[PDB]
């Protein structure tokens, strides 16, 4: 029940006094405190990559890049700093790899794939990638976007009231938050990529069947460090299947 | 750092004995035990809260093991300690 | 009879203990950083010059030459002591890439080096701690029996000890029976630290429970000891190894110096001090020369120097 | 009690205490000075002198502390370490220490507590009706009480930094992962007054739940 | 370990051997 006690007495046995408290609320501070700072550090890592990018020439607004389809360069460019960020995460070691890669833009639906937007092909004598610039722009359509909305919350007395009682290029948010879906996308990606460029074709037919199992090489696999997946809660409506 | 503003090494005494020794007369009725146990509950608690505020385990155990500990009487005797014959 | 020669690290990354060399390509057998375990580190003197040449020449420590035909433990302590002015020193590390065979140190601690780790300090006194040791059976009891306190006097002396921080450490050569009796007649437990009995004998080594009396927590007086000598005498020595052994056992790692207060002087294989006691059939109250004689032989390192 | 007179010992101890703190031009309420940024040096040379006392006490004979001794003020949580609000260190040939400031007030800020029900002295009408009958200078209890606690503060300290300046950073980092070598020890020599050191004086342990 | 110099032996001849080439 932990309603810790405590007694304190002098010298002689002259006089005994008793207390009596309870770790909650200090647990409360601790989980605060923690998801704070890691925030934080994973805001600091966003603004990191950011600015990483923002040496790259920007002519243009991110999304002008795709509404174009005459370049490739400036595509292929970015993607390559992209994925060179993830295995940096991955690998506290900038490196350099097989240094000759290349890629190309799928530009018709009739070549798009289900699913994925980004593909490699491990080995055609050397590794080379595609990419679905429509799809990319189609989440471009960032019409969808509004902030005004409201977090779920459950249990608040016992475990969110606590939480209640604390406290020229300079561009808007939104265009920022949006580079959050390639991110997490190129991480998806980058999950087979490692693991064929690992591991048999097998196991490149595998993790495309479906993801899934994948879970299994990960164990041990892991570098011991989470990546961009912290709110616990990722789900929909399951048993409404209706099969 | 800087933070020192070293080599003032007085070895002070500032005899007012008897001053000092009329301005205690005043705080003997306080309950010493009661109010010692004010302090002794706030540096636990203090101390407790830190480790919470940097996520660390805590072994409350070693904290009782260690901290305030209790040695045992045994002598039969009686020894001799410093006191002032004041006046 | 020897020259002698030592190392004395620069960098003290652990302090007190020291080691024995067979070699000087000894350091290879040590390989990297671990001679940073090991404050001093004796070798025997060099027969060729150009070794000791070497040895000047390298900075990496310090070192001191020294003479000592005494081949004994105290005198070569002493004699450190000496060259270093430090009042004590840490055990002597031994590897498997078995030691110099300068075997006249034989009844010693010897520690397998990895221990290093395994050395804690310890709490049991916050001075650097002298020690006595003690017999029962015929040591500073009356020789009546039913033995009696010599003098009160020295009943209390013994918390006395406590200021100067003297650990008490019996050693009965007798059985633990009379102990056993002893305790319930007399709370010199009490007073005193550290009991252990079973001490009379040396069995014939060869590679080929007490607490229920009064639900005590007292130690299994095992059979520790070894032939050690394999030879025609009948000498049962203090042995510095158990001692020591039990010591750590109370995690005490070092210590200032250990006397042993007994009735056989052959038992003393160069302790530091020997205070062979008076037997008597009657409570002498004799205690108090012994007392200052103790005491002076503390007072002997004053001086920076036993003498 | 008949220790009464040695709890008045133990209460001129601290009498002395205070009155050197009042000696060494004690300009505010202390609380106010450490809640201020400025004087930061005032407030470690005030250390240093506590820190001669404390010594002094355990070991009268030697009248010399030390020479000179570094200082540093922390600001930050990410400066210190639960449990230690007070660091010694050696850098390179250097002694300093470092102290955090901010839990320091934050301990001060909960000495809230005060006189509740408890044993207490004879009080009869042969005692006060006699008087009623017939025949700044001001420090309350809790005020008192501040300097008490601070001074009790330091002793841990104290016991760690006369641990480091004999036993150097390994025997350090021995006292650190286990304070136990404190263990219920007074074995010492005579000049460490072992007895007389306040760690006797009142013990405590936690009624552990479960 | 009681082996463990001859590693570092090992290492060193690997050492000879790669700062020739």
């Amino acid at each position: 029940c932990n309603k810790v006690r405590t007694v304190t007495e002098i010298v002689n046995s002259d006089e005994k006094i008793q207390k009596t408290y309870e770790l909650a609320e200090f647990d409360l501070k601790n989980l605060s405190s923690l998801e704070s700072y890691e925030t934080l550090k994973i805001k600091l890592a966003l603004s990191k990559y950011m600015a990483m990018l923002s040496t790259l020439e920007m002519t243009q607004p991110l999304l002008e890049i795709f509404r174009n389809k005459a370049d490739t360069r400036q595509i292929a460019a970015v993607v390559f700093s992209t994925l060179a960020f993830i295995h940096n995460r991955f690998h506290p070691l900038v490196t350099n790899f097989t240094n000759k890669m290349e890629f190309v833009v799928t530009e018709t639906n009739d070549t798009s794939i289900p699913g994925e937007p980004i593909l490699f092909t491990e080995n055609e004598g050397v590794l080379l990638c595609s990419v679905d610039r429509p799809s990319i722009v189609k989440m471009l359509s960032r019409e969808f976007d509004t902030e005004a909305l409201v977090n779920f919350e459950n249990d608040n007395c016992n475990v969110r009231i606590a939480k209640t009682f604390g406290a020229d290029f300079s561009i808007t948010e939104v265009e920022a938050t949006q580079y959050l879906t390639l991110l997490l996308t190129v991480e998806h990606a980058y999950l087979h990529y490692y693991i064929f460029k690992n591991y048999g074709v097998f196991e490149y037919c595998k993790s495309l069947t479906d993801h899934s199992l994948f879970t299994n090489k990960l164990r041990s696999t892991m570098s011991t460090k989470t990546s961009n997946l912290l709110l616990s809660k990722f789900k929909f409506t399951i048993e409404d299947f209706d099969k | 750092p800087q933070q020192y503003i070293n080599s003032g090494t007085e070895i002070p005494f500032c005899d007012d004995a008897e001053f000092l020794n009329r301005l205690l007369k005043h705080i003997d009725p306080y309950p010493l035990s009661r109010m010692y146990y004010n302090a002794a509950n706030t540096m636990f608690y203090t101390t407790m809260e830190n480790y919470a505020v940097s996520n660390c385990k805590f072994n409350i155990e070693d904290y009782n093991n260690i901290f305030k500990v209790m040695e045992n009487i045994r002598k039969h005797s009686n020894k001799n300690s410093n006191d002032q014959d004041e006046l | 009879q020897s020259k002698w020669i030592c190392l004395r690290l620069n960098d003290a990354i652990i302090k007190r203990h020291v080691l024995v060399l067979s070699e000087y390509a000894d350091l290879k057998y040590l390989g990297f950083e671990k001679y940073k375990f090991f404050e001093y580190v004796i070798f025997q003197f060099c027969n060729d010059p150009q070794l000791c040449k070497i040895i000047e020449n390298n900075y990496n420590y310090c070192m001191q030459i020294f003479k000592a035909p005494a081949d004994d433990m105290r005198d070569i302590r002493h004699n450190i002591k000496r060259a270093f002015k430090t009042p004590v020193l840490g055990h002597m590390c031994v590897l498997s890439n078995k030691p110099p065979m300068y075997s006249f140190l034989k009844e010693w601690f010897l520690l397998p080096h990895y221990k290093v780790v395994s050395l804690k300090s310890e709490s049991l006194t916050w001075g650097f701690p002298h020690v006595v040791v003690f017999d029962l059976d015929s040591t500073l009891i009356t020789e009546e029996e039913q033995v009696e306190i010599r003098d009160p006097f020295v009943y209390d002396s013994l918390q006395e000890l406590h200021e100067m921080g003297c650990v008490l450490v019996l050693w009965s050569y007798g059985s633990r029976d009379h102990v056993a009796h002893s305790m319930r007649d007399v709370d010199l437990e009490g007073y005193f630290d550290i009991i252990i009995s079973e001490g009379s004998t040396v069995q014939e080594e060869r590679s080929d429970i007490v607490d229920y009396n009064l639900k005590k927590r007292f130690i299994e007086n095992k059979f520790v000891f070894d032939i050690h000598n394999h030879r025609s005498d009948n000498n049962i020595p203090k042995s510095p190894k158990i001692v020591i052994k039990y010591l750590s056992d109370k995690n005490v790692n070092f210590f200032k110096s250990i006397t042993l207060v007994d009735d056989l002087p052959t038992n003393n294989y160069a302790y530091d001090f020997y205070v062979k006691v008076k037997r008597c059939p009657t409570p002498v109250q004799d205690w108090e020369h012994y007392h200052n004689e103790i005491i002076q032989n503390i007072m002997d390192y004053e001086q920076y120097f036993i003498k």
